[PDB]
This record gives C-alpha cells, structure tokens and sequence, in this order.
C-alpha cells in the first residue's frame, strides 16, 4: 500500500528504497572478483603473504575506462563497453613512468577519449596515450619547469581546461590545455598558509572549474580562484583539528563533504560556506570518502575497517558492514555514469565490484512499482 | 483565484477590513460571522477523516489572516 | 474589548562590575604591585644586617 | 555533454528540497511580501531586541545562525579598524556577544566548528573582559535560565562517565570521544576533568594524550579552569607543616605537561601568576617552576655525580655533551621546546625580576621560624632551583 501511495519520489519513499538497493547489492550472485594480475598471483599461493596496497583508482569522465596503480609496479588499464568487466584489459605497464620511481597520482583527459597523465615523483609529469588496436601505451610529451622539486598530485579540470600539479613542500603549477601545456602561474604555498611549515594532503576542483580546495597538515582548508591565468586566495577558514584528509563535492553542485582524522565529517553548502549537517562517527579516522552520481549515498570507510552509507540530505544510516579479518585500506568508489560501486579487498589487497540487473535507484524503484501494481490489478 | 473570488463577493469586510500587521489592531476586527465557522472547524479532529485534511484547511485559514479577512483575538481566543 | 497598548522592548544592555575580572580571587592575585623598585627597599643592604 | 534534466513540484512543506530527479518548492511564493531586508549594522543592533529575545537560549538549535552573525562582527571590526572608532566599535560588540550569543553557545550538542567561528569573534577582545563572561555564565548558570542548567547537567553526566573507565589500552578511540565533548562546552565538562586529576594518579599521561584532537577555544578554557583551581581557597601546606599537599604536585605536573606536548596552547598567564605569587612568598608558585624546569628543560642537578664524570662536564667539547647522556641532563635533545619557554619569560620583561626574586627568597628563610628540619631542607631547596635557572638562561639566551 505504502508503495502506491506515492507517485512521485517523496522523501521519506526514497530512503526506503536505497536501503533495499544496498541490501541487495551484497547478496552472492551480485558480486564478482576482477581476474587481475595480482588476484592470479594471489589464487595459486593460497590454493598451493608480500603486500602491495594500491595508490590511485580513477575512472574516465564518460564511465568506459578504469585505472589504477599498485604500489611496487605497474599501472593496469581496464577497458568497459558494456560488458560488466570480463571484457578486456587492453594494456598494463610494468615500467610506465620510467623504471626508478613509483606511480603516485592519475588524471584522465575529459576532452580527449584516451590519454592519462602519470606523475611520478621527481620532477617530471609523462603524459601518454592508450592504444585501441593493439596492447600498448605510447608517451605523448614530458613536462618540466624550474625550480621543481617533487611533485605528488595532479588533476585535470573537469572541463579540460586547466592542469593542476603540485608539490607538498615548495609550489603549485598550472599548465594551460588549450593552446600548448605551458606554465602560466605558480604560487609559494607560504604565501596560501601563513602559520607554519604545512603540508598539503588534498585537492580538488570545483564543478565549474574555477576555484581550487587545499587541505592542510594543520586544518586549515583555503580556497583559490584560478581566473584566466591568477591564482590568488580568496577565503580561509579553519575546518578541523587536524590534517584534512578528503575533499568531495555533491553532483547537483550543492554542497561539499570534507573528512579529517578526528572522527569528525562535515558537510559545508557552497553559497554560504557554513557548515550544514554532521556525522556523528566517533569510531575511527576517516580514510576514503565518496558520494554517488544521484548524490544521496555516502561511503565512509575509517580505520576501524568498518564501511558506512549515509544519506546526504538527513545524516541517518542505510547500511554497514564490517571487513576486520583483512590486511587493506579498502577504497570505495562509485561509477560515474550507474549506481554500481567497486569495493576493494577481497582477500588481501584485491578488487570486487557489485552490480545488479537495474543501472539507477530510480529504474529500481520504478520496476519494484511495476510489479507490486499488477498484485493491485489482480484483486 | 480564491482571494479575488473573496473580495467581489458581499461577504468580505469593506469598512471592518482592519489589518494584523499592526500592533493595537489586533482587536478590531471583521467578519464575525466566518470567524464563527473557522474557529469551529478548527476544533474538530476526532474523526479519521478530518485528520488528513487539517495541514490544507489550516493553510487556507492563514491566507485570510493576512489579508484582513479575519480578526487574529477571534481565533486564538475560541480554539481548543 | 479591551485595547491592546503598543510593547515596550528594551533596548538597553547590562552593564560592567568593578572587578576587572572574573572572581574575586584572581582578582587579587592581579592587585600584587610587582617591579624592580619592590626587591629594592626589601633587601637594602647586608652591611647594616652584618 | 547534455545537461540533466529535473521537474518543479509545490508542496506544503517550508524547506526546499531535492530528491533523485524530483525539486520541491514551497507553494505560497509570497511568504515574504510584508517583510524588508534591514541594512548595514545598524538596523540589526534594533531588530535583534525583538527578535532574538524570543528565543533567548535556543539560537543553538539553529547553528548556522550563530554561524553567520560572528562572521558579520569579525568582517566588521576589520574593515571599521582606521585608529579612531575601534575602542568604540569593540564595546559595542562586548555587549551582543555577551547578551545573546554565548547563552546560545551553552545550549550545542556536537559541534567543533560552530564554537570555532564564535571564537573567532572572542580573539579581538581584551582577556579581563573575556574572563568575566566566563566566570558570570558559571554564576548565571542556576540562579538563572532553565534550559541551560538542564544542558549543564547533562555535559557532567557525561565527563564523568568517561573519566571512570579511562584504561591506557582504550585511549585509541576514547580519545576521539572524549574530545568532541570538550571542544562543544568546556566549562561544563573540564571542570570535572581536573577535580579527577589531584584525586587520583595516572591520569595525567591520559588527558594530556586527548588534548591533540582540542580547538583553539577549548585552550582558552583551559587556561582559565588552571588558574581557578590554583587560587581556589584550601589549606596549600598541610596540617603541621612537614610537606606541602598531595594536589598541588599532581597539578604542578599536568601544567608542565602542557607546556611540552601541546604546542598551540599559550600559558603566558601562568608565567604572571608565578611572578606576582613570589613577591608574596608562596609554595604552589614554587613547585610549578621546579617542574617547568625540570621537564620541558631537562636541566637536572650535580648531586650524585661520580669523580671520574665531573671532569668531562667541565671540559669544553663534545665530552661535555656525552656526560651529560649519561647523566639523563637532556638539553640539546630538546632545543626547540626549551627555546619556546623561554620567550614567556622575556615579553613579561621579566628574567632579572626571577632572580633577584629566588636569591631573596633564599635569605628570607632565615627570618621565619615555624619548623626546623623543613627550614633547613628549603634553604638547600631554594638554592637548588636558583642555580638550575641560571643553567636555562645561559643555555637559551646567547649573543
């Protein structure tokens, strides 16, 4: 009865149906385990332990393309039409930003269908293309500056416009897209943080494309225009005790969600630039932190090895689910493009996704309306 | 459509109209015979019909507060 | 039928004490005059103690 | 790139919302027609006398209306700094945020960053007039207002049901815990926190471990509950005169912990309760500095040295250096904790004030006459704690 009732999705029917969508996402024949390199080296040593944790997942902005680098060695490059992810691995990459360091940060290109930008840690980012027909992976160009010391993070615009580099110590780069990958600006981040000798852990862009997220070591969080080719400081608030871990934004450009390491998660509007609504989750430090496409559902995964969902708008609970007996640091993250999630760990540093036959939660509840109005129409 | 249905018909307050927004007008009121029918209506919620419609039948009452149709003192005094 | 007088609201706001502080007790502990001419007609000259 | 696509519906409810592809709006869009936006600063210093007296203490139940009034105060202050109107545009500022914002402030549950940016507003003021808000809403808090002394009582239920089953093997996650309730209203909740630590042992190691996770509000507090219990009125020395107390080392060794461990916490007001408490002649102003010395300095005493280490002290070298590794004398170990104590000394002008101060004190010995054995162990006592100071004086101020 209290499905028919309403015909439109209320508030209070929505927060029904996405505790029955994650009940059911879970179940036995919703899951399977990703047939990688390491889930084969892990099937014969467990049939018949060294620990490689991963350092990035990104997923390309159409919702086709996952990559993702081990700690030790290469970069993997998964290709998905539509066939769920038995389809291909196009290529992997055993010394893919050279053959000294580490691959620590990914970014795909939104305008181009296939490229990536590695950064490693020295001074150098290798941007390189992804071949279709054959198995390999070309370099495109290698970007370098003065006085560059060691660079962590990258990131791509979400309109591909702008290029993001930045050092934890000494600077911050821009490199324009559009015309040739040139530097246009740099700032000292003295000159961002005033107070001490910060480190900044997090980035993130805004969904328009013109202000930049900082997070510090100290909590400071500070907010940055990036005009045509100026990058000055605009606000500065100070968020929580402590290094500001993960930085989110809401899809429909509403609010953003900040994690720390205090059991503390705020969720702050974007007009106001207050804080609106607060978890309460005294368990752990928050690690990983996600929101869904539809922007409803929360994934926290703390340091207790314990996963939660959220609602965005209320703060009440849906699900939870417990994962202590493994060694990982389980990374949640949400498809762009379908309600579909792929949870890392399965035994000891693995990938398993879980889907279902529907794609939404709104094809979802309008397949659980269409079957309980033909009971309707059989009395 | 229901406002400007009111104030045509000949049961809408044309010398008694005094407003809400002041601070000794609260008492001079008009209308005394509809503010007899809303604030016995208001009273009434016992029965499991009338439990549904009072978020609607309150608003509309809210309307005319604001306009001048009813006086505020006669019905916060003969309400339950 | 009993004519409602316009509300009076206070405008006005609460005022300060003498004690500059808190308690009466730290209060006190902020009254010791404290400098280098104190020590100085304290401990005068150990020639007339000796 | 296509954009997405939602539909308007008018509901009945005051709150705009948005479901999964469904927005809701307010139906009656002419809600606001009979009221006016007010203007600059001077139309909401008369209409919050009608408004916010309603509802005195329950600001705190609309938090992002607390949040948005401290930022009008502090973007106000800033921008109205010139030299002429600042005395005058602080004061008027004293008597809002004491009237209906820090009542408001009492009444929160969980929120870290709701106190913060009150604070921040609290930072431009002079500390005698941040001290008697403090200790007026401790004395306004029960021969006045109800719904604040129910809230009062249900923050001291809940400190002293933490401090109870406080073990060194929980602190993972009690640590959190703990400090969220601290950082929302402290003067409820570090009250009996401290009444805890000159009881029993043991739980010094414990709350000075908690304080990482505090704000810069709840340090502020803090300072303030320190300087309440050590001027508090009880017998200092005990009965005859033999020993001193057993509180009055326990708390001597918390604020020499704080002064170690905690690097954003300013005890710059107990360093001025140590110099006007001396110039009296006291015993807790005493056994504060002995600690501060000994702890965050590591300067310890030439008292049971062997002969064959007391020539490598004397000896300029890295000889030196080693002897002192054995001896457990940690200065260059910490030079930056040191060095950070030091200047509370020097912008209270105040290092040659400690030493003639400590010599006097040594001398004033021999004119009070209550015990015999005691007055001989403090003329020894004091000349200890003189000599150790100078060892910090030199080791910090060179050049």
């Amino acid at each position: 009865v209290d499905i028919l009732n309403q015909k439109t999705i209320t508030s209070e029917v929505a927060a029904s149906v996405t505790s029955k969508y994650l009940q059911s996402t879970f179940s036995k024949g919703n899951t399977s385990h990703i047939e990688d390199k390491r889930f084969i080296h892990v099937s014969s040593r467990s049939h018949s332990i060294t620990p490689n944790e991963i350092l990035s997942l990104k997923f390309h902005v159409s919702g086709s393309s996952m990559a993702y680098s081990r700690m030790d060695g290469s970069l993997t490059v998964w290709f998905i039409k539509d066939a769920s992810f038995d389809k291909s691995v196009e290529v992997y990459i055993p010394d893919c930003c050279g053959s000294d360091k580490l691959a620590t940060d990914l970014s795909w290109n939104p305008t181009s269908l296939n490229q990536i930008a590695v950064v490693s840690n020295s001074s150098e980012i290798s941007l390189l293309l992804i071949n279709e027909k054959s198995l390999t992976a070309s370099k495109l160009r290698t970007l370098s500056l003065g006085s560059k010391t060691k660079v962590n993070t990258c990131l791509y615009d979400p309109l591909g416009n702008w290029l993001l580099a930045a050092t934890k110590s000494e600077k911050i780069y821009l490199f324009d897209v559009k015309k040739d990958h040139s530097s246009v600006c740099s700032l000292n981040i003295s000159d961002i943080s005033q107070e001490d000798n910060d480190v900044v852990y997090s980035l993130a862009w805004s969904n328009g494309g013109s202000h930049i997220f900082i997070g510090f070591k100290s909590g400071y969080l500070a907010i940055l225009k990036a005009k045509h080719g100026i990058l000055e400081v605009c606000t500065k608030i100070k968020a929580h005790t402590g290094p500001i871990t993960e930085i989110k934004m809401d899809p429909w450009g509403r609010n953003f969600i900040t994690g720390s390491i205090d059991g503390n998660c705020y969720v702050w509007n974007m007009k106001s630039l207050c804080c609106e609504l607060i978890i309460n989750d005294l368990n752990s430090a928050v690690t990983t932190l996600d929101v869904c496409h539809l922007g409803k559902i929360l994934g926290i995964c703390t340091e207790d090895e314990m996963v939660y969902f959220y609602d965005l708008n209320s703060g009440n609970l849906l699900h939870s689910k417990s994962l202590a007996n493994y060694k990982t640091d389980p990374v949640l993250k949400f498809y762009p493009d379908k309600s579909w999630y792929i949870m890392s760990g399965k035994n000891d540093t693995l990938s398993n996704h879980f889907v279902k036959n529907e794609k939404n939660l709104i094809t979802y509840w309008k397949d659980m309306f269409d079957n309980t109005m033909i009971e309707k129409r059989r009395k | 459509f229901f406002i400007a249905l009111l104030r045509k018909s000949d049961s809408w307050p044309s010398s008694h109209v005094a407003n809400n927004s002041n601070y000794s007008s609260l008492n001079e009121g008009g209308n005394m015979i509809a503010a007899n029918i809303i604030s016995f209506n208001l009273s009434q919620y016992n029965e499991e019909v009338d439990k549904e419609n009072y978020e609607r039948y309150m608003d509309m009452c809210c309307i005319l507060l604001k306009n001048g149709f009813v006086n505020f003192y006669s019905i916060w005094d003969n309400v339950k | 039928k009993e004519k409602i007088p316009p509300p009076a609201f206070d405008e006005t706001f609460k005022k300060f004490t003498f004690i500059k502080m808190g308690n009466k007790l730290i209060n006190n502990v902020w009254k010791i005059p404290t400098g280098l001419d104190k020590i100085e007609q304290e401990v005068k000259k150990p020639e007339g103690v000796y | 790139h296509k954009p997405r696509l939602i539909h308007k519906y008018k509901t009945h409810e005051p709150f705009e919302s948005l479901e999964l592809n469904s927005s809701y709006v307010f139906y009656y869009s002419e809600w606001n027609s009979n009221l006016t936006p007010f203007a600059s600063v001077n139309d909401l210093f008369e209409n919050s006398h009608i408004y916010l007296s309603i509802i005195g203490p329950y600001l705190g139940r609309i938090p992002t209306l607390l949040s948005k009034i401290s930022r009008i105060g502090v973007a106000d202050i800033q921008k109205n700094h010139g030299s002429e109107s600042l005395h005058v545009t602080i004061d008027k500022w004293i008597d809002y945020v004491r009237k209906f914002i820090f009542p408001a402030t009492s009444l929160l549950q969980n929120n870290p960053i709701a106190t913060s940016e009150v604070y921040e507003l609290m930072k431009f003021f002079p500390f005698e007039k941040r001290y008697f808000i403090y200790n007026e809403m401790m004395t306004k808090l029960s021969q006045d207002i109800l719904p604040l002394k129910v809230s009062f009582n249900k923050a001291e239920r809940e400190a002293k049901s933490i401090l109870k089953a406080l073990s060194i093997d929980t602190i993972a996650k009690e640590s959190r815990r703990f400090a969220k309730l601290i950082s929302t209203n402290p003067l409820a909740s570090l009250v009996p926190a401290v009444k805890q630590i000159e009881n029993y042992d043991k739980v010094s190691e414990l709350v000075v471990y908690t304080t990482k996770y505090f704000n810069d509000f709840a340090y502020d507090v803090l300072q303030f509950v320190l300087l309440l219990r050590l001027t508090y009125n009880r017998p200092a020395v005990q009965f005859d005169g033999v020993n001193q107390a057993m509180w009055v080392q326990r708390l001597s060794i918390f604020i020499a912990g704080l002064a170690k461990n905690c690097p954003n916490m300013d005890i710059s007001n107990i360093i001025t309760y140590i110099l006007k408490t001396l110039h009296n002649g006291n015993i807790i102003a005493v056994s504060i500095l002995k600690e501060l010395i000994i702890t965050v300095g590591g300067i310890r005493d030439l008292n049971e040295v062997n002969m064959k280490q007391l020539l490598m002290l004397n000896s300029g070298s890295p000889l030196k250096q080693y002897a002192r590794h054995l001896i457990y004398d940690f200065r260059d170990d910490n030079s930056v904790i040191s060095s950070r104590l030091t200047s509370f000394f020097t912008d209270q002008s105040a290092i040659s004030e400690i030493i003639l101060l400590l010599y006097t004190l040594n001398l004033k010995a021999n004119t009070q006459n209550s015990h015999y054995k005691i007055l001989s162990t403090r003329c020894d006592e004091m000349n200890t704690l003189l000599w150790s100071f100078i060892e910090l004086i030199k080791h910090c101020l060179k050049g």
